[PDB]
Parts: structure tokens; sequence; C-alpha cells
């Protein structure tokens, strides 16, 4: 469907993502654990009768009538956890994510209260601007022609080399600032 | 059995429901594997851009300009006068415009008739 | 700010409500009545006859 | 309020969770074990494994992370970064 | 900017097509503009008509509040459906039967409150009786005319 | 009025003989010197206008507007003088010195006592407008904006210079005082059916009336930020003083005569305002709140109402002062973004909490929340519209939800939600930012104590 | 009248200082919370002393203090009436505003914003005490207006989350579709009476009064969150839980029921609203209940029970009873905010989780949270001798006796079983059962602000009931003579509920699987009315601001219309006048004709 | 201080306190104790501040005008005058006004005051109150937002031309 590395979803990833979204909307519906854990080992066992199954048409619209049969007895109010989206607590204090560049806009007065961890700040500065040329040089011929076919990104391959782009995953903001 | 999703333009099918989906065509992963590259490509294009140390600035979007010059200056110069594009005028420019005119004339008609045969209650109206 | 606070007593409208306090008092005085319902003196008006 | 977790304690957490499960083995579970390889377990065992952390954490790890979240270590590495461990 | 990345007329042979495919950067075969009806759209694709919310929030976008990456060639109607704005998400209940539902019970309840209040309930008790000819003077009644009394008797 | 005329045309030497780095201040200074002595036009009566000589006069409706006006040219300088940093010292005398032209222009304008003399000089102001918006602009296309602005002024006006001297031939004089002592009733007839059309057509076309306002969208987009300021808090107001000193020369015609013309507004600033649901651009949002604020005003004087002649002139002086804060907002985020786009630019709260702070205000007095000017004008004007036809509530108060519908949209998307990643050039807030926009804000917060100034003519 | 005047003026004054005080700063504030929690006790003292004295007297009064407009005939001055209403609410909301000063100390602390955030809270504060001593309309007006803008802002205190951006939105809608209402209101009242004072509309008393009537209807369906304009109350659930304690519960949404609780005189000699209030009122209780009868997450299931109380509300006004409704004001405040505040210690103790699948073994983890979450909801049921059975059971004998309509009555009793129902499925649920949180515990509530914070909400919610309850004066006639199963129906539906609660929550507790039926769609997707129509009507209006307003007229035709048929004309026929060839012959052939058309065609030599 | 002719006030009549109960009552104490503390020290203040003003008085006067011919009795398109009697008529749209509002505020203080027995005790204050506005809307009422002395001659010829149709159509 739409994944960043795999242009596909294949049957195997179909079927696990269908146990996992019934799992969920089973233990919705079955509030107390062990009507819970009763349910999931008969579904357990549902989805174990038809495991070894050597047609794939059989096996494709059999899971075209289970995922309509999940649909049909799917809680209307799925129970959603507070950081996954949809939830109560999602992207909440990504109000607070202050990116770390702002820091370089910062006042002198301001800047002299906190001495070393703004020298720590330019020494990593320093890092990514003698990192980039060489990333950028890596990334140049390991990409083959036409561009990369996947979003997949190449690790670092020579020792004192940091891996391409690097700089805005490392220095991205805490979860709880 | 079960109630079958009628989709409608407030109700999308689910994703799962699409028997495209369910399609292992060659074409499809070859259409798939295309836009794959594609979506590559481009997202490589703006984390060069992005991640440079010499840059500070905004990164120009192409896209968000092709937007806004399609919605705003470029309305214009791709439009013929057609009879579906006249009705659509005709019914939405000037029919509310002689609705509201009627309605209103008819109510200051009344309104006016009643006060000057002196039968609308009038006696402490005096800021106007 | 000071300045427009300290308008002397704009468009004479709180003398207006002094004069106030002068006319009804006039005119809780004498049995007259509290305001003519005609603006002008009706013996001094002439009605095109016909 | 809200007290701080360190790494040791996570993997701490992920083994207690881990040895209570029935179709695995107090004895040969090691934080380098992968599950089907060195353990010999199941797809299906896999996802019911990634929901049970899942439910453990209290937050939803998604699918395209949860298939390769196939050893301990990887799973401690994967709560790790998504917790912001060792401040 | 230059001349040729901006949108132009509406093509027709397929190397404009496929010129424009270039332009937006999309398949010659998912660029599907939109009609010919003289409105204005020009060149410009039609996408899906699907809402924002539709896209998987586990993907890593490049603008993670409108789930839109970096030089993705955007809806002609991406301010409509956007996140805090008309959705297209799927519904547990189909739409037309929610519609029905819903007409249907408001309008049952109105019904019944209808023939509820042509049909009241009360206590089976006489009036109020008040004193002073049913209260004239305190009601605001002129105390120079006398209207006809009523009065109130024992029982 | 040559106690202040006088001072603005001493103003032009000072800016055309000042250095290089001191043309500013010394221009600010003295502005602001004139501004301050501004205040002796309140010197005012409730039944008699201020009259200096025979060509000058101030009544209770012409002084807010002079006095908004040289309080707006000092603003109007601090605005303009960081995006011309870059621009020739010639070029930059040239532009103060349009400004301060601009300025005398608009002041001697408010205060023509006869109405030829208006006439003249509100054709006047095109001048320097024109030239600002063809020559400073931003945009490639500012000069069909330009024509376009020229032109609907130019074709509004020549048919009320035919129907002035026609007048003037006819009974005798355009002094406004002789005309409010010589007036005659104009009979239903088709002649002053094309007197009352020539008369009004200029007004409706400078407001500007819906269906004419097209010339809004293009000349407050292109435009730098001190000709969008004079086209949005100035010339709009020129129009609705014209209109309301020349309704009183057109009775009983208008009460049977302005019926298509008052609901020409009554459904327009319906779907204009639904325009800025709609609105990728935000100085566009900004430029049909404008155009929706007027539809009020055209309803308001076309009605002849007490109430909505004091609605009328409360809104006039509100909606100058915000939008013109908001088109600051706008020239500020587009300095700091270097693009138009409404959409680009998000969560700004998270690095500038001053200026959302300042938002926040902007927008607040957008949606008219009271007691601010702005609540009490539209208040008026809902009063005396409802005094007029009963229905016309469901046609203002939806217009009460879509106007916020907007604005605090405009406040949500360039506000609130995660801020974009790769731009990381927003600077910390400039002082003169902060200066400029507290200048337009504190005189309405102190405005909305004491109003009593502020509310036309008659009061 | 020296100290009655001064006390409430110096309550007023004490309230707003701390505005100034924090626009007036230049350091770092040493514990803000804590000064303006003082600030509130110490106004809660000042403005409690002349209710006293008004207990002991019954002295009312209005003061015009500033003379602000004389517009044309009418008069605008700064007027605060100290009446009834006002005098036994500004000291129950300012208790329970105390409260929410040392529970917000409690739960914001790690917030590094909360002097902004107490800030709003006391300014809001400040408009809604500008809101309910207002004497002239616009200064209720000006109090509506305050609270509205002021609840947008604090719904969206989280601004990153759009969810909030777009509940704050939906907010103000509605908000100003109420504010429709009150416009209308308010025009009517200046057309036809020349006033917005509320003495002289009281002494005019008009007899057509409908329209003025049905627009103080629109504005309280708009503001109290009554039906077809209620689900902005369960969806602004994505703010802080101090402000649902506060605004969404006790405070804010009882502002349109506290203007038609004003407007008595003119709806007592109206049946026509008095009905059209009842009937509104009945469908909003029984509909909301509806929505909470099978809802998972806490703050949701008690902005429906708030909603459903405010539909009750409006059933006893609708039955010509308002000071019955100023006491279930009175007495609901106490009890709602202490379970919201209960709820909002329990979502902070088990790390932000809010839905109550996740619950469970809470009865003994948390002994003082249980007990006030158990009082809590026996006076929401209205168990007697709690504060609820003084006003709620009470509306109930004046519900049955009386001549009304009887399906509301109907519903009214159905909504009551409905509110037990699910007070007993939130306390089975949430304190009852086996625990579901995840393995890590962190259950604590062993600190003295929000100890001694529940411990004051819950002396007041013990003995407020009674001691309002005893002390207002008499205001009308209590029905006494009326039989004995009309006495016990309140009690009887409520244990009808509760058994019937008990019952279907056993039937959960067994190992069975069922599909969900329509009825439970219906009632789970919040009676199909936030799924249909905010879907439909924005999209509706938003293509018309496009493919209508936008592109189609004020982008094509407009410009087509004058200006661009101007220009084709003139460029057109200015091409065909500069066509000419250059020849001489053809310029003396013109000349030609044109004499010749000159002396024959015109005549123009005569 | 105010004339007490043009804002009436009828007498207070305030109960004796009969004390019934042994509880003392606080509010007793609390108004002695606001007395002591507050009472004092501003009429002190205010003491001083009367002295101060005592030392250095000065007067105020209030304008009157005198009477001119009104708009009846003047030639049309005649400036000099008419001008004159144009500037009387809007002082004394002023003036009636200002009295409007006198009476509007005697209504409501008259309600307030009354309290619950406002339908009864109130009778004079409304006659007066709707004789008034019946005079002002007589008077001032639909004249537009460009009213003047002609505008209003205007309006009363035709209120009396009216006047004179109603009592020859019923003679």
């Amino acid at each position: 469907a739409f994944l960043p590395s795999a242009a596909y979803l294949t049957h195997q990833q179909k079927v696990l993502q269908l146990y996992k979204r019934a799992l969920r909307h089973l233990e919705s519906r079955c509030v107390h654990r062990d009507k819970y854990r009763y349910f999931a080992c008969l579904l357990r066992a549902r989805f174990d009768e038809h495991k070894n199954e050597k047609d794939m048409v059989k096996a494709t619209q059999l899971l075209r009538e289970a995922e309509k049969e999940f649909w049909h007895g799917q809680h209307p109010q799925p129970y959603i956890f507070p950081e996954s989206p949809g939830g109560t607590s999602y992207e909440r204090y990504e109000c607070y994510k202050v990116p770390e560049w702002c820091l370089d806009d910062w006042h002198p007065s301001e800047k002299a209260m906190y001495p070393d961890y703004f020298a720590k700040r330019e020494q990593w500065k320093k890092l990514r601007r003698e990192s980039w040329e060489r990333e950028v040089k890596q990334l140049q011929e390991e990409t083959p022609v036409g561009g990369p076919r996947t979003e997949a990104l190449p690790p670092a391959r020579k020792q004192g080399d940091l891996p391409p782009l690097w700089w805005h995953i490392v220095t991205r903001p805490r979860e709880r600032p | 059995s079960f109630p079958k999703y009628e989709p409608s333009r407030l109700a999308s099918l689910p994703t799962t429901l699409d028997p495209a989906e369910y399609d292992i065509s060659s074409e499809t992963r070859k259409a798939q594997a295309e836009r794959l590259a594609i979506r590559s490509r481009l997202k490589r294009e703006y984390q060069l851009q992005y991640n440079d140390p010499s840059r500070r600035g905004v990164v120009e979007d192409p896209a968000l300009i092709r937007w806004t010059c399609a919605r705003s200056a470029n309305v214009y110069p791709n439009f013929r006068p057609n009879t579906k594009t006249s009705l659509l005028g005709a019914l939405f420019g000037i029919g509310p415009l002689i609705f509201w005119y009627y309605v209103f004339k008819t109510d200051r008609d009344r309104k006016e008739k009643l006060i000057q045969e002196g039968k609308l209650d009038r006696t402490f109206n005096i800021s106007y | 700010s000071t300045f427009v606070a300290y308008l002397p007593d704009y468009r004479m409208q709180e003398w207006a409500r002094r004069e106030a306090e002068r006319l009804v008092k006039y005119r809780e005085a004498h049995g007259l009545p509290l305001m003519e319902s005609n603006c002008f003196d009706p013996s001094k008006i002439q009605l095109p006859e016909d | 309020d809200a007290p701080p977790l360190t790494l040791e304690g996570i993997k701490d957490r992920v083994l207690y969770v881990l040895k209570l499960y029935d179709k695995i083995d107090p004895e040969k579970l090691s934080v380098n074990s992968h599950f089907m390889k060195d353990l010999g377990l199941d797809s299906l065992d896999q996802v019911e494994i990634i929901m049970a952390m899942e439910d453990e954490f209290g937050f939803e790890i998604p699918d395209i992370d949860a298939e390769k979240l196939m050893c301990p270590q990887e799973i401690v590495d994967y709560i790790a970064d998504k917790k912001d461990v060792y401040e | 900017i230059t001349k040729d990345m901006l949108p132009g007329p509406y093509p027709k042979t397929p190397e404009e097509r496929a010129a424009a495919a270039k332009k937006y950067n999309m398949r010659v075969e998912d660029y599907e503009p939109y009609p010919d009806d003289g409105m204005g759209y020009g060149d410009y694709p039609k996408l899906p008509d699907r809402s924002q919310q539709e896209r998987d929030p586990w993907y890593d976008w490049d603008h993670p509040d409108l789930r839109l990456n970096w030089g993705e060639p955007m809806h002609w109607d991406l301010d409509m459906y956007i996140r805090n704005r008309v959705d297209t998400s799927p519904t547990p209940v189909n739409w037309n039967l929610m519609c029905k539902h819903l007409f249907g019970f408001v309008a049952f309840m109105l019904f019944m409150f209808w023939v509820g209040e042509t049909y009241p309930t009360y206590q089976p008790v006489g009036p109020k009786q008040y004193p002073y000819n049913n209260l004239y003077l305190e009601r605001g009644g002129d105390p120079n005319k006398e209207p006809e009394p009523v009065v109130h008797y024992e029982i | 009025m040559l106690k202040y005329i006088i001072p603005t045309m001493m103003l032009m030497p000072l800016t055309w003989l000042s250095k290089n780095s001191m043309i500013w201040i010394n221009t600010t200074l003295h502005s602001l010197l004139i501004s301050l002595t501004s205040l002796l036009l309140l010197n005012q009566f409730g039944d008699n206008s201020l009259n200096f000589s025979l060509t000058f006069f101030s009544d209770s409706l012409s002084t807010p507007l002079l006095i908004l006006t040289m309080w707006l040219l000092p603003l109007m300088l601090m605005a303009s003088q960081h995006h011309l940093s870059k621009e020739n010292l010639a070029r930059k005398k040239l532009f103060i010195s349009m400004l301060i032209l601009l300025q005398l222009f608009l002041i001697m304008t408010f205060t023509a006592t006869e109405l030829i003399f208006f006439y003249i000089m509100f054709e006047a102001t095109l001048v320097p407008t024109l030239i600002i918006i063809t020559r400073w602009g931003n945009q490639t296309e500012r000069l069909n904006a330009g024509l376009y602005f020229l032109f609907y002024t130019l074709a509004g006006s020549l048919p009320l210079l035919v129907a002035l001297i026609y007048i003037q031939n006819t009974m005798g004089s355009l002094n406004f005082l002789i005309l409010q002592y010589w007036v005659q009733p104009m009979p239903n007839s088709w002649s002053n059916t094309f007197m009352w059309l020539a008369c009004m057509m200029a007004f409706m076309v400078k407001m500007p009336l819906y269906g004419l306002h097209l010339w809004l969208p293009k000349a407050h987009v292109e435009a730098p930020i001190a000709g969008s300021m004079v086209l949005a808090a100035i010339l709009l107001k020129l129009g609705g003083y014209g209109m309301m000193r020349i309704t009183l020369l057109l009775n009983p015609i208008t009460d049977f005569m302005a019926y298509p013309f008052i609901m020409l507004s009554l459904w327009g600033m319906i779907m204009t305002s639904s325009i800025c649901l709609r609105q990728t651009d935000l100085k566009s949002l900004i430029a049909y709140s404008s155009v929706s604020h007027m539809a009020l005003v055209i309803v308001a004087i076309l009605i002849q109402t007490p109430w909505s002649y004091m609605g009328a002139t409360a809104l006039m002086i509100a909606h100058g002062l915000t939008s013109s804060m908001l088109f600051c907002l706008a020239n500020s985020n587009y300095e700091r973004v270097h693009s138009r786009t409404m959409i680009l630019a998000r969560g700004l709260q998270t690095l500038l909490p001053l200026m959302a702070a300042w938002w926040l205000l902007a927008s607040l007095t957008n949606l008219a929340l009271p007691p601010s000017i702005n609540l009490i004008g539209e208040l008026f004007v809902v009063m005396s519209t409802f005094s007029w036809s009963n229905i016309t509530i469901i046609l203002m108060g939806l217009n009460m939800v879509i106007t916020a519908l907007y604005s605090l949209y405009m406040l949500i998307t360039t506000q609130r939600g995660k801020h974009t990643h790769h731009i990381n050039n927003i600077l910390p807030s400039f002082t003169r930012e902060n200066a400029l926009m507290s200048l337009h804000m504190l005189p309405l917060l102190l405005l909305s104590l004491n109003p009593k100034i502020i509310l036309g003519p008659l009061y | 009248m020296n100290l009655f005047s001064s006390l409430t003026l110096v309550t007023l004054i004490l309230l707003t200082m701390p505005i100034a005080a924090i626009n007036f700063n230049t350091h770092k504030f040493t514990n803000y919370p804590l000064y303006v929690k003082t600030t509130i006790s110490c106004a809660f003292i000042t403005s409690m002393i002349p209710t006293m004295m008004f207990i002991h007297t019954g002295q009312e009064m209005i003061i015009s203090n500033w003379h602000w407009l004389t517009i044309q005939t009418l008069k605008l001055s700064l007027s605060f009436k100290m009446d009834f209403f006002s005098m036994m609410f500004v000291p129950v909301a300012l208790f329970v505003t105390w409260s929410i000063m040392e529970f917000s100390m409690w739960y914001m602390h790690s917030d590094p914003n909360i002097n902004q955030f107490f800030k709003y809270l006391l300014l809001f504060l400040i408009t809604m005490l500008i809101l309910v001593t207002a004497n002239n309309l616009f200064q209720l007006f000006i109090g509506w207006e305050g609270v509205g803008i002021m609840s947008f802002l604090l719904i969206g205190w989280w601004y990153g989350r759009t969810d909030a951006n777009t509940a704050a939105l939906q907010a103000i809608l509605y908000n100003r579709i109420g504010d429709i209402g009150f416009i209308l209101a308010m025009a009517w009242f200046l057309i036809n009476l020349n006033t917005w004072d509320l003495q002289q509309i009281f002494m005019l008393n008009p007899n057509d009064s409908n329209l003025p009537l049905m627009g103080l209807i629109l504005a309280a369906t708009g503001k109290s969150a009554q039906f077809g304009l209620h689900p902005w109350l369960p969806s602004a659930m994505e703010g802080p839980t101090p402000v649902s304690a506060l605004l969404h519960s006790s405070t804010m949404v009882v502002a349109g029921i506290f203007l038609l609780i004003r407007f008595y005189p003119l709806t007592e000699n109206n049946k026509f609203g008095q009905s059209i209030m009842l009937c509104l009122g009945a469908m909003t209780t029984l509909f909301t209940a509806m929505c909470a009868l099978t809802q998972n997450d806490i703050k949701k299931i008690i902005a429906f029970s708030t909603s459903s109380q405010l539909g009750l509300m409006m059933v006893t006004i609708g039955i010509n009873q308002p000071h019955l409704a100023f006491l279930h004001i009175c007495t609901h405040a106490f009890f709602k905010a202490m379970l919201f505040m209960c709820s909002g210690s329990i979502i902070h103790s088990l790390n932000d989780e809010q839905d109550i699948r996740k619950m469970g073994g809470l009865f003994k983890a948390m002994p003082f949270t249980t007990t006030a979450l158990i009082i809590g909801s026996l006076a929401l049921t209205g168990m007697p001798f709690l504060t609820g059975f003084y006003s709620k059971d009470l509306i109930i004998e004046s519900a049955n006796t009386s001549y009304t309509n009887a399906w509301a009555l109907l519903m009214t009793l159905v909504a009551t079983s409905f509110t037990a129902i699910y007070s007993t499925r939130i306390i089975f649920f949430a304190l009852l059962g086996q625990p579901r949180f995840p393995t890590l515990i962190n259950i604590n509530e062993n600190n003295p602000f929000l100890i001694n914070s529940i411990k004051r909400l819950l002396i007041g919610s013990l003995f407020a009931g009674f001691i309002i309850s005893n002390n207002i004066p008499p205001m009308t006639i209590p029905q006494m003579t009326m039989p004995h199963y009309l006495k016990m129906t309140a009690l009887t539906v409520t244990i009808l509920g509760f058994i019937l609660a008990l019952e279907i929550s056993n039937t959960t507790h067994y190992l069975k699987f069922n599909y969900p039926s329509n009825t439970f769609k219906f009632s789970n997707l919040l009676g199909y009315y936030p799924t249909i129509m905010h879907r439909l009507t924005p999209y509706m209006n938003l293509t018309m601001s496009q493919k209508s307003a936008s592109s189609l007229l004020d982008l094509i035709w407009l410009e087509t219309i004058l200006p661009k048929t101007i220009s084709l004309a003139q460029m057109k026929m200015s091409t065909t006048i500069t066509s000419q060839k250059g020849l001489i012959k053809l310029y003396f052939l013109s000349f030609l004709i044109t004499i010749l058309i000159s002396t024959t065609l015109l005549n123009f030599h005569e | 201080s105010w004339d007490k002719d043009v804002y009436p006030e009828p007498p207070r009549r305030t109960p004796a306190p009969s004390p019934q109960t042994s509880l003392p009552n606080p509010i007793t104490y609390l108004t002695k104790a606001f007395d002591l503390l507050v009472d004092r020290p501003v009429t002190l203040v205010r003491e001083f501040i009367e002295r101060q003003h005592a030392k250095n008085k000065y007067y105020y006067y209030h304008r009157e005008f005198r009477r001119v011919p009104d708009i009846t009795e003047c030639h049309e398109k005649d400036v000099l005058c008419m001008f004159e009697a144009e500037m009387q008529w809007k002082r004394d749209y002023k003036v009636d006004q200002e009295i409007v509002n006198i009476i509007q505020e005697r209504l409501k203080a008259c309600q307030q005051r009354e309290g619950e027995s406002h339908r009864q005790n109130c009778a004079k204050e409304l006659q007066q109150f709707t004789q008034v506005v019946k005079a002002y809307q007589d008077r001032y009422h639909d004249l537009g937002a460009h009213y003047s002395a002609r505008k209003c001659l205007a309006k009363q010829k035709q209120r009396m031309l009216a006047e004179r149709k109603a009592t020859k159509e019923a003679a």
C-alpha cells in the first residue's frame, strides 16, 4: 500500500496486520482479562486452522472474507494508547518541542550563563560542518542511475565516517522537554 | 450475513476492502515500484536540501508554489464561457439576489402598510 | 490620554443634563405637562387650506 | 511523579515479560536469541509477543517497525530509542 | 522559479500529458486532469479526494501535521481536507443508514412531543383561588374603576 | 486648517535636507509632534461644526478620520523603513516625499468645506498611491493592480464630477453648510435616478461595493506595507465620508432607490466572508475582511438612520486600525519567511511568543470582542438594521459566525500546530515591529474607555 | 449600605488586581499560583460576608458607579446588580475556583508556563463575575464574549495538538450561534422597549413577547449545550482537566440557564416559551443520557453527565420553577467539580490513561479518591439527605403535580434512571473489579494540596446543599399534598436503574461474546450526531466557498462582466481602426463618402 | 448634592432589629469594626481635603441662552437668522433628550426601590414615562439621520393636518 522501504504488502504482512488489529478490537470488546484471554486463544486457534495452505487464491479470498468479518465485528470505539495517534495524549508535548537551531539566536548575555553546554554545541556544529562533505560524497557514489529506488539510506562504510544525513535525526528534540 | 460498506462522498471505502489492493498482477508491481522510486527521489532531494549546514533559510517547495498559482492566478486564462458555466453563474450569481430583494420588498411593503394604517405597536420605539 | 480625559464638557452634553435639571424643576412647579407634543407654537402655524 | 527509566531496568523488564511466556523456556532464553532461528517459534508468536510488549509498556509500536523487532536486544533498542534512555 | 515549471492549459494529446506528468512528477497513467468544462482547473491533476487523516500517521512525513511529503503534488482542495477541517475517514456504520436512523429518531421524538403537547398531564385539583377579585389591584389595574368582583367561597 | 498644512509643507524640506542616516528619525519625531498637535480639533459641539475659514471646517465626523490619518503616517514611516534599507538615497527620500504629500492631500481632503474642492482633492489622492503601488511593489503583476485601481476610481468619479457641476449650476453653491440650509427634495424621476447613480457610484467604487470590489484583492496584495495601509485604512473611509456628505442631498429618492445596492451588500458580505474560509493568501484574507466591513458600512450609511451612522463611523475607525495592524503582521511574517503562503509558516507561537500575543489581540479585535470599538460599531449597525427590518438579523447573524470562522482560523494555522522543519531563519522579534504593533493596538484599547469622541457628528 | 457596596466592589477589585500585578512584573515570581490562591480565598471571604448580611436582612441593590455613555436617549453605565441570584452564586463559584486553584497548583507543576495558565483562569473568573453581576444587557454581552473567548483559549491551551484546536473552533462556532440568538433578543428589546436594563424590561412587561423569548432560548441552547448544539461540550474534553473541572462542568455551562433564570418575570406570563424550553430540555437530557450510556472515556462520561444535568435544569425552568433551577446550580457545581477533580487525580496517578477499560482495583489503592467518587456519584443520583436530594428530588416533586407535558416528564424520569445507570457503571468499572493498568504501579496521592482540596469539596458536597436549602428565603409555594406513588418516583427510578445496571454489568462479567446491536452503535457513536453533521455542514459550506463564491463568481464572472468585455471591445475596435494600408487614394475616397453623406444623408447645411 | 424635586425619593422606613435568639449576630460587630477601621480615616482624609478646598475657593457658572424667533418666523433661503433658529432647535433637542433620560432614570429607580411591589407602587412613574415617550415620538421620531428644523416643522404640519382631517371626518 504505502510503505517506506517496500512498494507493497505481502500476504504474510496482511495476515499479521489483520491478526494484530483483531486482537486489539477483541481486547476492546472483552474488557475483562479472562474473557479476553479465552477469546484470544479461540482466535489464535481459528487463525491456525487455515495456517497451512498451498493455494494462493484460496488464501486470497479467505483473507478477503476474514477482513469483511473483522469489519463487521469491530468495536465502534476501539481502545487507543495515549501516545498513539487518535489518543488523548497524542502529540501534546509536541507543542513544547522547540528546535535546537533557535539556540543560535540567543543573546550573548543569556549565552554566558551556560558556557560549557554552548562550547559542546559549538563542537557538535563543527563536527556536522566537517562531516557534511564526506557524507554527501558517500551518498553521491552509492546512489545508482535514476536516483535511489527505496527510501532506505546506506549506513556508514569507512571508519571515521558519520552516516549520511544524520543531524536532523540525532539532534531531534526529546520526548519530555 | 454482513452489512456491506456503501461508500459515499463523505464516507470513503476502507483500504483493506479494496479489490485493487488484492491484485498481484505485474503491472501493479511496476506501478508501485515506479511511484516508490519517484517518492524516494523526491525525499532524497528534500533531505539533501534540508541537512545542508551552509543553508540558513527557506527550502523552496515547487509543489506549494504550483498549487498557489493554480488556485489564484491560473483560473481565468483557462476559462471558456459555455452553457454549464453560464447556467451555474445565473443560478448562483443573481438568483439569491433577486430572491432576497423580493422577500425584503414584500416585508417592507407589509410593514409600511401596517404602520401607515396605525396598527403596528410602535408606542415605545423612539430609537431608530 | 490626559487631553481626551479632560475635554471641557464635550459637545455641551453634560451642560444639557444640567439644563434638564432646571427645566423639569420649572415644569414640576407650575403644573405644566412634562413635554409638549408640538415642537413649535401651533398659534404661529398656517395650515394649507383645502 | 513520572520516574525515569534506565536501560538495565528496560532489559530486566523485557526479560521478565519474556520469561513468563509458556511457549518459551527460562533456560536458553538470552538477550541475543533469534526467535525462530535460535529459539524456534512462529510468526504468529512473533506478532503476539510484540503485542504483549505493546500492552506492557503502554504505547503502540507500528507494524512496519514491529516486523523487525526480532531479538530481545532489538526490542530493548527500540524501547531505548523511543523512550530516550541515558539522559 | 521558471515559466515551464508552472501550470498551463489543459493538455489534449499524449505527449503534452506526458510533459505535464513530468512537471507534476507523477506517472503518465496516474495523471488524470479535470475535465475541460471551462472552470479554470487547468492541467492540475485529480487526486482521489481523500482527507489527510486517511494517510498513515506512523509513516515519517516531511510535514507531520499535514501528512504530506516535500514536493508531493497536493490536492486541488487541500485546504478543505486538512486535519482541522472536513474529513473522509470510513465510519463503522453506513452513511445512508446513519442519516435515516438520525432522521427517524428526531422525527419520532418530535411527533411524540407534538402528541404530548396535545395530550397534557395534570393533578386532579381545582384552580388557585386568589383574593381581591383575582388580585386586580396588585396586577396593575386602575384603582379608580371597579371591575366585576369574583368571590371565592368555602367548600 | 492652516495650522496643519504648513507643518507638512515644512516637513517636505525636512526630508529633503537631512543626511542619509537621519531622515527616518527626524521625520518620525516631527510627524509624531504633528500627531500630538492634531488633538486640537476635538473642540467640537453637539450642534455646531468647528469652522476656521471659508475653505476649511471640521465637525465631529471628519475629526477622528484626521486624527487617524496623521497618527497613521508615523506608523507608516516605521513600517516601511526596513525593506527600503537597500534602496538609493534619492529613491528613499522620494518615498518619504510621496508619503508626506499623501498625508497633506488627505488632511486637505477631509476638511474641504465645499464639495467640488473635496472632489478634486479626492481624485488628487490617486497619484502617490498609484506611484507607490507601481514602483515599490514586490510582485510581477502590480501594473495590472495599479491600472485597475486608477481606472475604477476615475470611471466612478467622472460622473460624480458631472453631477456636482450640474448641482452647482442648478442651485448655486456647493458649500456643505449652505447645502445644509438650501437643501431641496428630489422627486422620483429618471433624471433624479441618474443623478443619484452619478452621485453614488464613485463612493460605491472606492468603498468598495460588492461586485465592484475586484480592485481590492489585487492592489492590497502586491503593494508594499505603506501602500497597503493607505489603501485599507484611509481611502475606503474617504469614500465613506464622501457618501455621508452626499446622501444629505438625495432625499427622499434613496428611500426607494437604495433597495438593490444595500442588498447587493446584504448578501455579498456573506459570500466574500466565505472566500476567507478558502484563501491560501493571508493578505487576500485581510483584504476580504476589509471588504466585509466596508459592506456593513455601506448598509449602515445607505439606510440613513442615526444609530447606523454612529455604528458606521465607529466601525470605520476600529476596522481601519485593525486592518492596518493585520497588514503589518502579514508584512512582518512575509519578511521573516519570504512567502505569502499561509499554509507554509506554522507553529509560530513556539518560536515567537510576543508576536503570537499580538496575533491573538489583533484577531480578537477583528471578531468584534466587547468592549472594543468594533463591537460597538457593528452592534449599533445591527440595532439600526433590525429597526429597518426583522429578517435581516439572519443576514447579519450568520456573518457573526463566519467572521470568527475565518479570523481564529487565521489565528490557528499561522500560530498553532507543529512548526515547519525546513524553516530555520525565524529571527527573534525586532523592537521596531513590537513598537509599531503596540502603537497600533494601545490607542484602540484606550479609546475603548472613552468612545464618545468617535461616535459621529450627531451624538 | 456602606459595608455592602464597599465589600462587593473590593471583592471585584481584589479579584482583578493580580492581572495588573503580573502585567507589571519584571522578575520571576515566587509561587505566583500560591498568591492567586490566597487572593481567591480572601475574595471568597469578602464576598461571603455580604451574602451573610443578605441572608440576615434581605437587602438587594443596584449600583451604576460609572457614567460611560449617554448615546442619544439611551444611557449605558457600569452597573452592578446585587440580588438573590448573584448573592448566592458568587461565593459558590469562588469556593469551587479556590479548589481549582489548589488542584491546578498540584496538577500542572510539570508545565513551565503555569503562570500564564493561572492568569488565564483568573481573568476567566473576572469575565464570569462580570457576566453574573451584570445589570444592563451590554455588560452581560461583555461577560458572554469574554468567557467564550477564554474558553477557546483554555481549550486550545495545548496548541500543538490539532484536535484541541478543532474542538476550540467547534466551541467558538456553537457559542457564535448562541450569540446570534442573544443579539436578536438584544435588538428586539432595544427596539420595542428603548432600554438595555433589566429594571425597565421588568417594569414594562410586554404582551407579545414571543420573539425575544425565542432569541434567549436560542442563546441558552448555544451556551448551555442543549440539543442541536450539544456536541462541543463533550468534544472539548481534550483540554487540561482543571479546565474541564472548573469551566465545562460547574461555572461556564450554566450561563444560558442563569440568563433564563434572570428573565423569569417575562417567561412567567407566556405558555409557549415554557413549553418550548420544557421540550428542548427533555430532548437534551434524554439524548445526552443515551449517549452517556455506553461510553469508555471517563471525562467524556462526566461531560455528558453535566450536559444531561443542564437538560434537567432546562426542564425545571420550563415548568415555571426558576429558583429551583438556581438551587440546582448551587448544588450541582460542588459534586460535579468533585467528580471531575477526583477523575483528574486518578488520570494523573495512572500515567494519563483515560479509558475506563484499562482500570480497576482502585477501591483500596485510592481510599480517599474512592470515597470522594462514591459520595459524588451518590449526590449525582439523588441519595437522600445529600446535596442533590435538596434540589433534584424536589424538582421531581414539581415535575408530576403540574400542568405539564407528559412525554417530557417521561423522558425526564428515564434520564434519571440513565444517570443512575452510568454512575454505577463508572463505579463498577473504575473502582471495583480487578487491575488492568500496565505493570509499573505509580499510584500515589499523598500530596497536601490535593488532599486538602478534595477534603474541602467533600465537606462542601456534604453540607452546602443543606445550608443553601435551609437558608434561602421562600420564593414560591412548594407542593405538599400529593400521593404516595408519586412521592417515591425518583427513589424507585434510581433503585431500578441501579438494579438493571448491576445486572447488565454482571452479564458483561460472564464468559460470552455478542455481536454489537444497532442500539449499541447508536449509543456509542454519540447518537450519530457528530459523525454526520460535522462531515456535511462544513463541506456543503466550503465547496460553496470555492466553486460558487471564489472561483465561479469572484474570479471569473465578475471579472468578465464589467472590465474584460470593455477591454476586449476596446482592443478589437482599436485593431479595426488602425489597420489602414497607408494608401492616400482610400483616404480621399473616404473623404468623398463623408462629404456626400454630410451633404445628403445628414443635411448639415440647412 | 442634587435637587430633591427633580430626583424624588420617598422617605425610608428601616425596622428596628428585634433579637429573638441568644446567638449574637456577627454583622453588627462587622459594621462596628468597619466603622472603627475604615470610616474614621476616610472621614479624616475627606475633612483634610475639604480644608484644602476651603483655603482656595473659585466659582464656575452655568451657561444660558436667550430666545430667538424659531424656524417658523424665518424667510426661506435666508441663512443669517434661520441658522440661529436651527441652532436653538438642536440645543432644545439635546435638552429634551436629557429630559427623557431623567424620566427613564426615575422609572428605573422606582422599580428597583419598590422591588416586588413594582406593579402597584410605580403607576405614576410609568404613566409619566408613557406620556413623555408618546410626546417624544410625536415630536422627533422618523426624522432621519439628516434631521433639521425644516423636517420637524414639516412633520408637525403633517400631524396637524392629520388632526384637522380627523376632526373634519368626525363632525
